[PDB]
Order: structure tokens, then C-alpha cells, then sequence
RNA sequence: GUCGACGUACUUCAUAGGAUCAUUUCUAUAGGAAUCGUCACUCUUUGACUCUUCAAAAGAGCCACUGAAUCCAACUUGGUUGAU
RNA sequence: CAUUGGUGAGCAGCGAAGGAUUUGGUGGAUUACUAGCUAAUAGCAAUCUAUUUCAAAGAAUUCAAACUUGGGGGAAUGCCUUGUUGA
RNA sequence: UGACGGAGCCAGCGAGUCUAACCUUGGCCGAGAGGUCUUGGUAAUCUUGUGAAACUCCGUCGUGCUGGGGAUAUUCAACGAGGAAUUCCUAGUAAGCGCAAGUCAUCAGCUUGCGUUGAUUACGUCCCUGCCCUUUGUACACAC
């Protein structure tokens, strides 16, 4: 019944599903808040989808992320990818396309690996 | 079964994948009640049964 | 190209099943071909079917390398990756160096954290043809697996009497010219299959005076591999030994790439059967 | 064999190469009439470009590119049946 | 295959070894190597042009190579394919280097900047993404699928809003200053943008013919009856003679040949767009023909920092008072073609180089592109060449260090020197030599 | 772009909303009296506002800075931005029309002559003229290249609205009485009009310059004709040999 | 290690009596059975038509005027001396 | 403890002599506006008839016409073409 | 870059009615085979899924090596990141880390998988060491 949006963030074998919907503004990773995501030195790697665009985008929506697999740093990279492209997809579908591609421009100017992973490797020289 | 999983062809639409659904781990939810009944029953049905 | 290669292998094994299914018509069409050739009477089964003869009007104009290697045999040079098992010892890295010097058009790939499914996918979309995976036992290399990549066969061998060019002496540098090949008594159809596998990873058409040679000599299912350089004297031909020597024994040959082990086995070594040690290329 | 050039050449063979029959054999629709309805409704593209008529003949190398259009409701409901739907790329 | 446009001969033919059909190509700047990609082979075929052989087959795409382009300056190859990937190949000089850039959806029509710094790809999402080649990261994208006019066909039963037929561009092209992109596709709008600001400059409706198919977004509901539309009814047997009562259209044919053999209306689509290398225009290969769109400076008063004292009256007073440089820069600030022509012809030959040395650097591309578009058809050949000689001598270092500004104004000037002036010089040279022969030698009997 | 709408309130504050989703995006507060004109570039890069305190503000739009502010000498009643040439015109309170460009922020023309309040005005689609209408029952056309008044119409009803077509086809005026829209066609779409001022070098009045035949007797000069005549003369044998049909016609 | 002769061993091949149908009458037989200008009723089979399920997908699109149906609120009536 | 599951019981908020959903019919647009009919240089439109008939013109040895056939094989009787006998 | 002592946390492989010790001390029943109970010692990569380790945090210490018979209720073997030489190596690569399996050859004095963490430096050049190719341009223009 609610406007909701589901995205995916992947690094090596971690995978994070982020559901974004309209709400009061709560960002929850694995049930716990976002301010508990260990190893606590990469908590700003998790935070930078919020601090790159401002918390006034997150003031009206609530995100929840479920992260399985991987290790510590692969899980924080999956979390930040899921949060970033979930915010982009929510502003695409339920807010205007101008804020959509402003968010895409800001995340892509920081690093496009917030939005597109580096996936299939190696190179056979 | 492993060969069928290798040859799934992911552009596979059926009409029954509207009703049938999938849990969090990806497996198949099979409702253990009925499929001619309903699991949740209405408020006036609960009134009569109670 | 995932879907193209899957459906191409599907169509190939459909055509192969259809060939072995309708291969009786080939030989009975051969029977009525030689019955026209020498005017001898035709059997009852080939005499009363009217549809086969009125197909034979159409089919009278019908008439080595095999189905995986046949499309690009001498047309295109191979491309080989040589990789070790995982976290290899230094003598296996020296042996993989020696095998990549054995095969021309071979490079070597560092192995660690490479899953074999996405390794095979990276090879068979980067365009390589063969993969040689080498396995060791405390330095001593014990196996090599050759996988031909456009859904071709894998031949798995064990290696037995391994003496290495790094192990002997500073005898100099190798030659790396396109060698000549020698295959001694590969007589059965499995022998020709193993010959085609082992020799479509060398370049087609060496020089006639190419001064290095490499021999795969079968001695009771133990292919001795030596490599020699030569210079033809006034009285004979003088052979010097260069590069590694071993004996490989085929224990498996299946019909897919390295990743699955759901591929159909063409041959594998029945070890514990009652008549095991009585025949060769068993 | 060259007797295929008289025996096995047949309007049904040219008709099995049509787009809804290719679809139904690729399990992309449950029946040939469903495949006709879907490519009439404009869900199916070969390559990049949307194919709109049922009679389109699909060769062997050109059946690797028969997919659904992106932003298809059918593509969305198969992805959301396996809940692999990523709403970033619209489906 | 390669074509000499002097002797009109196909002198070279390149085939592969695999019997594939080629859909796009790209040549070297220093034309040693041709390169071509197919839509059924996933490889790129690299041929030498001097010898004829197949130099290489580049592999690494896992989808049909939709587009190829060589960078014009540093000669790096950029291919892009339907596996959602643009890929950059360093071919020359011992590298064999491959850099794959992934992108969001499957790519059709890559294009390459004139300086080879960046590459703009068009995707099937509907976007034009622009990437830095050397540091393989995205510089910026245009979201174009909402300023696309996708009409409704007659045969289809889904609206033009919900259609997924043509809301993407199958051909894009850079402007020669590198600042704009023209783009077209299987729709009847061609759109051009400026890539710094990523905003639509202008959208052109390529057809209003209702005889073509994808033109109208909304179809007249009078023509929709109780069984089918009235334009899908074939009234071909109501015809006066047999040769157009005949139906010889084999059924599932799209994009074959021979318009009689397809049974549908011809859809409207642009298959290739290109900018003009010399004069401020673009050509679009639609179904109706090669549509050529061009500006002209006769209309559209668009000044450049004029003030209240800058006036045509003021310019002819400065011309009559023979401050020639002040009259020329007043006419440049007016940006009025007749005034620039009037002042330009009124400056005498005695002081062309003083004026041409004292022209300010912001008015240099204006006087160069004016001299080009004037001198192609003007008769004053020695006057125009005096002006070109004075401008190239006085300010020909600024041009060389600002190449891409004067990249279409200098190509228009050497469209004048080699195409009228050199033909005249050839005629007078042949007359001089036939005179010297006819009077210097011996005709006796 | 169609994304942004701009509201200018009577307390001097521009608010920028998104047209798709309807929410406040930005809010500029420069003026203190009523904002009577807002416009923006064709590239969404610089906006220009004019209030009836007589200041034209120039803002960057992507960055939210102001680029400058220019104080005129009367309260401004109406702005029209010609968007291709980046020239906007202001109807001031001193009954002049100030034409000012947004790139370099200068007053570049100032048109005088109206006797009462300017009700409306509009640019030509090529941006060469500006047609105004005012409460002295008049409609004037100004050639802003030369800066003077081309034509004047005394019309009995006061024209309250003037709009050009976005092609050069029609002028549409709207008067005080009459429920309809009066429609005019510019004859200068079919002929060329003289930009010579009315009241109450003929080539420069008709915006042409017929290029003179040769500039100097010591200068080479080609023919006034097609360039191909030289090539036709030099090779007309082989051109006609090309042009013959492949076999002789049946006479 | 190759092909002939002899020897051995193995595989395949029969086709008769009778009836019926096949000629827009008549399949060759007299050993067989059929030539009628409709009236009604019941049972049965089939196909459309409208609505619908598995089970969705797409809407020849906009605006105006006019009628209807359902769910709320509001009012009225019956109702703990009993509604559902 | 989650439902980003169904069915209800209710608040806050929004809130001008009511609100929501669904549907049938008609009208106007869906291409760029020079009026209806007929035997038409004009008549009629309340009607063409009791002038609507004569005259003139007008007829290719083209007295040729399936540019229209799913494939293989045949064509008793037809049909086509050519010759022939007898009138 | 340590040593003690607590705490938080993160994987991917792997599912055959199949998976798994030895030597004793004694009691009781039984004809015997044996059964059942009892008992100490030795060995151990445990046992099928939950779970890893490196890592992260919080208290505490505080950085000059090892021996047996002698002597009370000091002094006689190796070794503190390994010489000359030598081998291998270019991105999820080197290296660190653990966890599973044990697939007809090989392997358990181990082998193969699987994930976790993840760089430095080349990405040029034929100068050295070598190996290879060509020395009519042929293949069709233009140019050299």
C-alpha cells in the first residue's frame, strides 16, 4: 500500500538489500541503527551516502538494509552501495527526476562505485 | 536437477508466479494450509467462530 | 555470449545424437551405393523400402581432426593459459614456467583466489583456447589438466618421472621456436583422440629446418614427454636434451570444461575392474 | 543429408521459426497464444529494438537476443517473484 | 572495403575468417589500420590497410560490438557493446592494453571527442554518458528519454507513452568544438545538447508526414472501428491495374529490402547524425532523405557586448571617418552580416595587416568563419586571400594553441583555397606552360 | 527544461518549485518591493529578476550565488527575456524600454517615445524588433539594432497585450474592449521593411549590402556567376561523353 | 602381419481360404436391406453469445454535459417490551 | 521481535449547505475552417415534368489480351496449339 | 607489530540408514560364546551446518636469549629473522588468515577446494642477455 523501493549492493560476497519507503527518517542496518555499523573506522564509508547529499533527503524516508555474506569491509561497501542506489531509485520513482539525476551526479562525482560495482574479473593477459 | 539449474533461462514467465512467492533465502514458500482455504479469516468469521 | 555458447553446445550435442541415431541410413545407403557400383542384388530390407531409394536420388552426392578442434584446426593459432593449483610451492611455479616455455602461444597466470568457474568464464570470453592446470605434491608436480575452451574436452593426466630444467644445471636458454612433433604408437581411437588434444596446442606449420622437437611416445599408457634440439651431422643426427622430461598417464577425459564435472565422460581409468592390467588404452 | 531438402522442408518448419513459437519454446510464454498477445502488447524486443508483429522469423544466431523490454511489467513480476528486483535500473 | 575517391576504384577488400556480417567500422587517423565490429561475433577485427591481412582479432566483449571509434589524437580504440560495457584498447606499441568501463545498460552509438579526451556513449536506458578516457571515470551524463518524441504506430495496441520502441538514441555525434552532441534514433525527434551543462539546446521534429508511421503520438479515434483501424485495411485491390494490385510481401520481414516486401508503413527513424566539419550544420539520415539543418547569420540579431553607442549608424560613421579597426570591431559587436561585409570590403589593401594584427582575440573565430562562408562563393579571390594571409601571419599562433575553437573555421578556409583558388592557379599554370612550349619549340612542316 | 517554476511575490522573494513534484526547491530573497519579472537562461545557468524597486538582479542558478545587481532609474513593471540572444527588455516607469543583456549586465539600448504607461511588449522571434503597446493608444515597433522606432499604429482601443508568434508569422494583440484576440500578420515575412525611423545607405536601411564588383583595379576578381563555369568550359567534351545514353535511341 | 579355396557356424526369404469397402447405379456377386415433399414432443452432441477462473497483460487516450450503482457521513423509521 | 501480510475498532491532522469509488450515454477535438442537391458556365432547395426530344460527334486485324500457377510425376475424357480428312 | 585477561563481530565450500580410538582394574550373570556394569592410564585435525581466524574494543604488565649430575634451605650444546649465490613474481596479483573436503590417477609425513584481508613497484625499452622474423613492397589506389 506504501510507496516502497528495493535495491541491492554488492562487493565480493557480501550482499545488502535495502528497502526504502516513505516515513519519519530512520536508517536501520540489520535491525540496529546505522550508527552501530562496525568496524567503526569505516562508519564514514557507510555515512557518505548521507553526508554527500544532506540529511534533508533522508528526513522524509526510512531505509532498512539486510546484509548477509562477506566480511567487514565487504559488508560496509555493500551497505553504502545499497543506500546510495536506493536513494536514487526512490527519488526517481516517487520524487522528481531532477532530484534523481542531481543525486546521480553527486554520487558519480564522488565515486561511481557507490552506484555500479566492479564485478567480473580477471584479465587473461 | 543441477543441469536444470544450469539451464533455467531467466526470462521465464508463468502466470502462477503472481500467486506463488518466495521467502528471504530464495526458496519456495509453500503454504501449509489449504490452497482451497485462506490462512487468514475475516473479522465476522472470527466473530462467528468465537 | 552465455546464451549463444550454451545453445551452441546444445545444438552440437543434438546433432551428434542425431548422427549416432541415424547412422544406419549412412551404411545402408552405402550398401545400395556399392550395389549400383557392382551390379549385385540388394537385400530384402533395402529392397522393399521405397522411401529410401527416392531419397537416394537426392543423397547420391554425399561423402583426422574431430568435432571440437575441426572448425579452426590450422586456421588459427592456439592461446594457452598455464596456471597452478592454488597457493603453489616454488617448484610448482618453476614447473609452470617450464610448461609455458614448452608450449608456444602460452602465457602463465598467477593463481590465488581465482575460482575455477569465473576463471573459465574469463578465459573463454577473453579468447583463450586451452588451460593447463598443474598440481603438485611437496614440490613434485603430480597432475596436469588440459581444458580446450569452447566447450571442448578436458584431458586429465598424472605426471610420474619428473626431472626439471631448473633442477638440472645452467645449460643455457631454451629455443622457443615452433617445434616439430613426434607421436609414437598412438594406435587406438583413444590414442588419436589424445594426440589431437595434445597437438592442437602447438602452432600449425613449423619450419622444415626448425631445430627443436618434442616427442610424445606411448609406452603402455605412459606417454614419455621429452624435448630435444638437433643438428644434422655428416653421419647421423645429434640429439641434445633440453627442457623437462616426464611421463604422463591419462586417467580421465571428459567432454566439458573444467568447472562442472557434470560433463559426459568419454574415457576414465577403470582401476579396480577384474581385467584392469590386461589391456592398454583400456 | 540432402533428402532434408525435399522431405524436411515444410511450412511448419518455417512456422516454428516464428517469434511466438521461439518464445514458447524458450519458456518465455506459457502458450503460443500468450506469446502472440505479449508481442502484440509490445513486451518483446530482439536485440535493442522492439518487435511488434507475430510473424517475425528468428534465425539461430538471432534467438540469443530475444528478451523482454526493460520497464516491462512481465520482467518486473518475474524479478519480483524471485525478489531479485532492483529498482535502480527500473526493474 | 576501401574506395579511392580519385580513381574511383575499390582497391582493398577485407574479410574475416568466420563468415560474419559487419555492422560498424573505425579507421586509424594515420590510416594504417581499419577496424570493424559485428553484431553476431563479439570480436573486433583489425586489418592493416597497407597490406591486406587480418592483423588481429580483439576479444573481450561478451556481447555484440555495437560501435567502434578511434580517438583522432592519441589513437586509442574505443568499442562499446550490448554487454553494457564500453572498452578502451591501447593497440599501438607493445601495450595490448584493455580498460573496460562498465555502464548501466547496453550501449549503442559510442562517439569520441575531437581531442580524444572523452567518449560519449548512448545507452538503451535513454541516456548519454560521458567518460574521461585516460582516467576511466564518468564525467557526466544527459538524461534524454523524456525529451524524445516517440509516435504511435498504426498497428500497435499500446500508447506512445508506454511504448519502449524508441526512447533512446541509436546515433550520437560530437560537435567539432567538442561542446555539443547531436543525437537521433528510431524516433522522429533529433535532439542536441551542450555537454558542459547537460541541457537540451534544441529538439527537431524530423517528419510531420502522416504517411510515415511513428509520427503522430495520438491517432485519430475516428479511424478506429469495430474491427481494427481503417488504415490497416489494405485497399490494394481497388487499384486500376495489376502491378499494384499485386501483393508480393513475404510475411515477417522487417528491414529487408524492396519496400513492396514489408506490408507495413515505413516508420520514421534517423539512422546516422553527423556535424559538418566546416560550417555549423548537421546532416541526419532519416527515412525521407538526408535532412540538413543549418544556421545562417543573416537573421537572428545576436550581438556580442554592444553598448548604446554601438550602432550601424556609428559603424558607418567610423568607416567614413576611416577608423577601420574600430569599424570592424563595431560590426563584430553588432554581429550583423551585412555590416561585417560592408566594413570588410571597405578596408583598403594598404592596411589589411595592421587591422588583422590589431583584431582582438575574441573576434578571431568570427572573422575566420565569416571569411570562410564569404569566400566560398565571393568573387574577390585576391582580397580574401590577402585577408587570410594577414590573419594567419598576424595571429597564427593563437589558432595553433586554440585548435578546437578554430577547427571548423580553418577547415572552411582551406575549403576555399584548394577548391576555387587552387583550381584557378592550376589553369593559369597550364596556360603559362603551354605558352612556353608553343613559342619556345619548333613547328616547321 | 520544464523542471522548474519560479514565483515572484509582492514582498520581493523568488521561490523556485519543481513542476513535476510540486515542492519548494529554493528561495532567493534579494528584492524588498514587488518582483515583477523573473526569467532564466536557455541553459538554466543564469537567472534574471527585476522588481519595482528598480534593481535587476543577476543570479547564477546552478550555484545559488548572485552574479550582480544593477540599479535602474525607475521602478520596473515588466520583463521579457529573449532567450536565444540573451537580451531582456524592461518597461520602466519613466516610460522607456531598457534593453539590457544578461551576459555582461549592461544597458545596451534605451527606447524613448511612449507618452503613457507601457501596457505590454514582446520581442521578435529573431530578436531583432521589439513591439510595445501603451495607454496612449499606440503600438510601436523598435529596431533594437539601430535603436529607433520603425512603425507606429494609433489604434482606438488601448492594446493591453502584445505577443509575437514563436515563428515570425503573426502578432496577437488584445485590447480593452472586444472579447476576442486581434491578429496581425507581419508583411516583413514576405517583403523587407526599411529600418528608417518614423515620426508624428538605402541598402543599410534595408539591411543588405550588395557586394561591389571589384574592390580595386590591382586586385584579381573572378566572374559574377557560378564557379563551375570554368570547369564546364575546360572539360565539356568528357562531361557530354559521360552524359550520352548507353545505346543509340530508336528514331 | 594380407587376401583366396575347403570346412564350420549364422541370418533372411514361403503364401492360402473367405468376407467387406473402394465406379455420383454396378469392384462382377443375383442367397442381399433400405425409393414416402414435417406436424409435434423428449433426450443427447456441438458452436456461438454474455460474464468469469487458473491469471495475468494492454487499454484510440482528452475535455464537457447527463443518467446510474456501491461505500461512508447525515437524516428518517423499526429496535434490549430484542436489531443482527 | 519483525511483517515493506489480510480483516477490522478507533484518534490526531485535512475539512465552506457533504466525501470516495465505479459505470452507461451523448457532444466537442483527435490534419489547416471556402456551405446542400442535380443531368452543373446554371438551376433547384415547395419539383422536375406536359421541351428531355432531335441533330452532331463517337466502332484499331489490339477481329490481341491470366505480366495473377505451392513442389515432383502424369493427363483416359477434357482444354490449348499445330497439322490433316471430309464438306 | 609483544605478553596476560575479558568483550563485539563478519564468510563461502561440504549432507550415502552414513563418521569412525587403544590399553587396563575389578563385580555379577552364563555350560561356553559372551553379555552387562565398574575402573585408571594413553591418544586426539572431534563428532554434519551453530561457528572461522586475521580483525575491532576495553583493563594489566613492560622490553639486554638458553642446560644438566655438583652445591644452601655459580660455571662447560643450539639459537635473537638466516652469507655467497640462486629462483619466482605484475590486480583481487604477492603476501597474511582460517574453514571444509579427500571424488577410480596422485595425495594424508599431505593434497585439492573455499571464502576473509589485500598491497609496493613496472606497465617503458631493445641499452645488456637471449629467442624469433625479414631482406623484390606486391596486395589495387594515394603517399613513401
Amino acid at each position: 500500500a506504501v510507496p516502497s523501493v528495493q535495491t541491492f549492493g554488492k562487493k565480493k560476497s557480501a550482499t545488502a538489500v535495502a528497502h526504502v519507503k516513505a516515513g519519519k527518517g530512520l536508517i536501520k542496518v540489520n535491525g540496529s541503527p546505522i550508527t552501530l555499523v562496525e568496524p567503526e573506522i569505516l562508519r564514514f564509508k557507510v555515512y557518505e551516502p548521507l553526508l554527500l547529499v544532506g540529511l534533508d533527503k533522508f528526513s522524509n524516508i526510512d531505509i532498512r538494509v539486510r546484509v548477509t555474506g562477506g566480511g567487514h569491509v565487504s559488508q560496509v561497501y555493500a551497505i553504502r552501495q545499497a543506500i546510495a542506489k536506493g536513494l536514487v531509485a526512490y527519488h526517481q520513482k516517487y520524487v522528481d527526476e531532477q532530484s534523481k539525476n542531481e543525486l546521480k551526479k553527486a554520487f558519480t562525482s564522488y565515486d561511481r562505485t557507490l552506484l555500479i560495482a566492479d564485478s567480473r574479473r580477471p584479465e587473461p593477459k | 536437477l543441477r543441469e536444470k539449474a544450469k539451464e533455467r533461462n531467466p526470462d521465464e514467465y508463468y502466470h502462477a508466479m503472481h500467486s506463488r512467492k518466495t521467502d528471504a533465502k530464495g526458496l519456495l514458500i509453500s503454504s501449509r494450509h489449504g490452497d482451497e482455504e485462506d490462512e487468514s479469516l475475516s473479522m465476522d468469521q472470527v466473530k462467528l467462530l468465537k | 555470449m552465455l546464451r549463444r555458447q550454451a545453445r551452441e553446445r546444445r545444438e552440437y550435442l543434438y546433432r551428434k545424437a542425431q548422427e549416432l541415431q541415424d547412422s544406419q541410413l549412412q551404411q545402408k545407403r552405402q550398401i545400395i551405393k556399392q550395389a549400383l557400383a557392382q551390379g549385385k542384388p540388394l537385400p530384402k530390407e533395402l529392397a522393399e523400402d521405397e522411401s529410401l531409394q527416392k531419397d537416394f536420388r537426392y543423397d547420391q552426392s554425399l561423402k583426422q581432426v574431430d568435432d571440437e578442434y575441426a572448425a579452426t584446426s590450422g586456421i588459427m593459432d592456439p592461446r594457452i593459459i598455464v596456471t597452478t593449483s592454488r597457493d603453489p610451492s616454488t617448484r610448482l611455479s618453476q614447473f609452470a614456467k617450464e610448461i609455458k616455455l614448452l608450449f608456444p602461444n602460452a602465457v602463465r597466470l598467477n593463481r590465488g583466489n581465482y575460482v575455477m568457474p569465473n576463471l573459465v568464464d574469463a578465459c573463454k570470453k577473453s579468447g583463450t583456447t586451452d588451460l593447463v592446470v598443474l598440481h603438485e605434491h611437496r614440490g613434485v608436480p603430480t597432475s596436469l589438466t588440459i581444458s580446450h575452451f569452447p566447450h571442448g574436452p578436458t584431458a586429465q593426466f598424472s605426471l610420474h618421472n619428473v626431472v626439471m630444467r631448473h633442477d638440472i644445471i645452467n645449460a643455457g636458454n631454451q629455443s622457443e621456436v615452433n617445434p616439430h612433433l613426434i607421436f609414437d604408437n598412438f594406435t587406438t581411437a583413444l590414442g588419436k583422440r589424445v594426440v589431437c588434444i595434445l597437438k592442437h596446442l602447438f602452432n600449425a606449420g613449423p619450419k622444415k629446418d626448425s631445430e627443436r622437437v618434442i616427442t610424445f611416445a606411448n609406452r603402455g599408457d605412459f606417454i614419455s614427454v621429452r624435448q630435444h634440439v638437433y643438428v644434422r651431422t655428416r653421419e647421423g643426427v645429434e640429439i641434445a636434451e633440453v627442457g623437462p622430461r616426464f611421463e604422463m598417464r591419462l586417467f580421465e577425459l571428459r567432454l566439458g570444461t573444467l568447472e562442472n564435472k557434470d560433463a559426459d565422460v568419454e574415457w576414465q581409468l577403470r582401476r579396480f575392474i577384474r581385467t584392469a592390467n590386461k589391456k592398454d588404452y583400456l | 543429408k540432402i533428402s532434408d531438402l525435399e522431405n524436411k522442408v515444410t511450412v511448419s518448419a518455417i512456422c516454428r521459426r516464428r517469434l511466438p513459437v521461439i518464445m514458447h519454446r524458450l519458456k518465455m510464454a506459457e502458450t503460443i497464444q500468450d506469446a502472440v498477445k505479449f508481442i502484440e502488447q509490445g513486451h518483446v524486443r530482439v536485440g535493442p529494438n522492439l518487435i511488434n508483429d507475430p510473424a517475425y522469423l528468428v534465425t539461430r544466431n538471432m534467438e540469443d537476443y530475444v528478451t523482454w523490454v526493460d520497464n516491462s511489467k512481465i520482467k518486473k513480476t518475474l524479478l519480483r517473484y524471485r525478489n531479485q528486483i532492483d529498482d535502480f535500473d527500473f526493474s | 572495403r576501401a574506395w579511392d575517391l580519385i580513381r574511383y576504384r575499390n582497391f582493398r577488400t577485407f574479410t574475416g575468417t568466420e563468415r560474419i556480417q559487419f555492422n560498424c567500422l573505425a579507421v586509424d587517423p594515420s590510416g594504417e589500420v581499419v577496424c570493424a565490429g559485428s553484431l553476431d561475433n563479439f570480436d573486433i577485427h583489425v586489418w592493416s590497410v597497407q597490406t591486406g591481412q587480418l592483423l588481429d582479432a580483439l576479444s573481450g566483449h561478451e556481447g555484440p560490438v555495437s560501435c567502434l571509434s578511434f580517438s583522432q589524437e592519441n589513437s586509442v580504440l574505443a568499442s562499446a557493446s550490448w554487454d553494457k560495457t564500453i572498452r578502451i584498447w591501447s593497440i599501438f606499441g607493445r601495450s595490448q592494453q584493455v580498460e573496460p568501463i562498465e555502464v548501466y545498460s547496453d550501449v549503442l552509438a559510442l562517439s569520441m571527442r575531437p581531442d580524444g579526451k572523452e567518449v560519449a556513449v548512448s545507452t538503451l536506458k535513454g541516456q548519454i554518458s560521458i567518460f574521461n578516457i585516460e582516467d576511466a571515470k564518468q564525467v557526466g551524463n544527459i538524461d534524454c528519454r523524456k525529451d524524445i518524441i516517440s509516435g504511435r504506430f498504426n498497428q500497435d495496441r499500446f500508447t506512445a507513452k508506454n511504448s519502449e520502441r524508441s526512447k533512446f538514441f541509436t546515433t550520437i555525434h560530437y560537435s567539432f568544438d567538442g561542446m555539443a552532441i547531436v543525437a537521433g534514433g528510431n524516433n522522429n525527434s533529433i535532439c542536441l545538447y551542450d555537454v558542459p551543462n547537460e541541457v537540451l539546446l534544441k529538439r527537431f521534429i524530423v517528419s510531420r508526414n502522416m504517411a510515415l508511421n511513428g509520427t503522430l503520438e495520438f491517432l485519430n479515434s475516428k479511424k478506429m472501428t469495430e474491427a481494427g483501424s481503417l488504415d490497416l485495411i489494405d485497399d490494394a485491390g481497388e487499384n486500376s491495374d495489376l502491378e499494384d494490385r499485386i501483393d508480393n510481401s513475404l510475411p515477417g520481414s522487417q528491414r529487408g529490402g524492396d519496400l513492396s516486401t514489408r506490408k507495413m508503413r515505413p516508420e520514421v527513424r534517423v539512422t546516422s547524425v553527423q556535424f559538418s566539419p566546416t560550417a555549423n550544420a548537421f546532416a541526419a539520415a532519416s527515412t525521407e532523405g538526408l535532412l540538413i539543418y543549418s544556421t545562417n547569420d543573416t537573421i537572428l540579431f545576436d550581438p556580442f557586448d554592444l553598448d548604446v553607442d554601438v550602432t550601424p549608424h556609428s559603424t558607418v560613421e567610423a568607416l567614413r571617418e576611416k577608423q577601420f579597426l574600430n569599424a570592424l570591431v563595431m560590426a563584430f559587436r553588432l554581429n550583423e552580416e551585412y555590416l561585417i561585409n560592408k566594413v570588410y570590403e571597405a578596408i583598403p589593401i594598404k592596411e589589411i595587416p595592421l587591422v588583422a594584427s590589431n583584431i582582438p582575440a575574441i573576434y578571431l573565430p568570427r572573422i575566420l568563419k565569416f571569411i570562410g562562408d564569404f569566400a566560398i562563393e565571393s568573387q574577390h579571390i585576391e582580397f580574401n586571400l590577402i585577408w587570410i594571409k594577414a590573419l594567419l601571419s598576424a595571429s597564427g599562433g593563437y589558432i595553433n594553441e586554440h585548435k578546437y575553437l578554430f577547427s571548423t573555421a580553418m577547415r572552411s578556409i582551406q575549403r576555399f583555397i584548394v577548391r576555387v583558388a587552387k583550381e584557378v592557379v592550376n589553369t593559369t599554370t597550364d596556360n603559362k606552360y603551354t605558352y612556353r612550349f608553343l613559342v619556345s619549340t619548333d613547328g616547321s612542316m | 527544461c520544464g523542471n522548474f517554476g519560479f514565483i515572484g511575490s509582492s514582498n520581493g522573494s523568488i521561490t523556485i518549485y519543481n513542476m513535476q513534484s510540486g515542492i519548494l526547491r529554493k528561495k532567493y530573497k534579494l528584492h524588498k518591493r514587488a518582483v515583477t519579472g523573473i526569467s532564466l537562461d536557455g541553459m538554466n545557468r543564469k537567472m534574471v529578476s527585476c522588481g519595482l524597486d528598480g534593481i535587476v538582479g543577476f543570479y547564477d542558478f546552478n550555484k545559488s550565488t548572485l552574479l550582480g545587481k544593477l540599479k535602474l532609474d525607475a521602478p520596473i513593471t515588466a520583463m521579457v527575456y529573449h532567450r536565444s540572444s540573451d537580451l531582456f527588455a524592461l518597461a520602466l516607469d519613466d516610460l522607456s524600454i531598457v534593453v539590457i543583456d544578461a551576459v555582461t549586465q549592461r544597458v545596451v539600448r534605451q527606447l524613448w517615445g511612449h507618452s503613457n504607461r507601457i501596457t505590454a511588449f514582446d520581442f521578435s522571434p529573431e530578436g531583432r524588433w521589439i513591439v510595445s503597446a501603451s495607454l496612449d493608444s499606440t503600438i510601436r515597433t523598435w529596431d533594437l539594432p539601430t535603436g529607433g522606432c520603425i512603425d507606429g499604429i494609433i489604434v482606438d482601443n488601448v492594446a493591453t497585450n502584445v505577443k509575437f508568434s514563436p515563428n515570425g508569422d503573426l502578432l496577437a494583440t488584445t485590447h480593452v474592449t472586444g472579447n476576442g484576440i486581434c491578429i496581425w500578420t507581419n508583411r516583413a515575412q514576405f517583403k523587407t521593411v526599411s529600418t528608417r525611423t518614423i515620426d508624428e545607405l538605402n541598402d543599410i536601411d534595408f539591411n543588405t549590402y550588395t557586394s561591389l564588383e571589384q574592390i580595386d583595379k590591382e586586385l584579381l576578381t573572378l566572374s559574377i556567376g557560378p564557379r563551375s563555369k570554368m570547369n564546364t568550359l575546360l572539360h565539356l567534351d568528357v562531361i557530354r561523353k559521360r552524359s550520352k545514353p548507353k545505346e543509340a535511341p530508336k528514331k
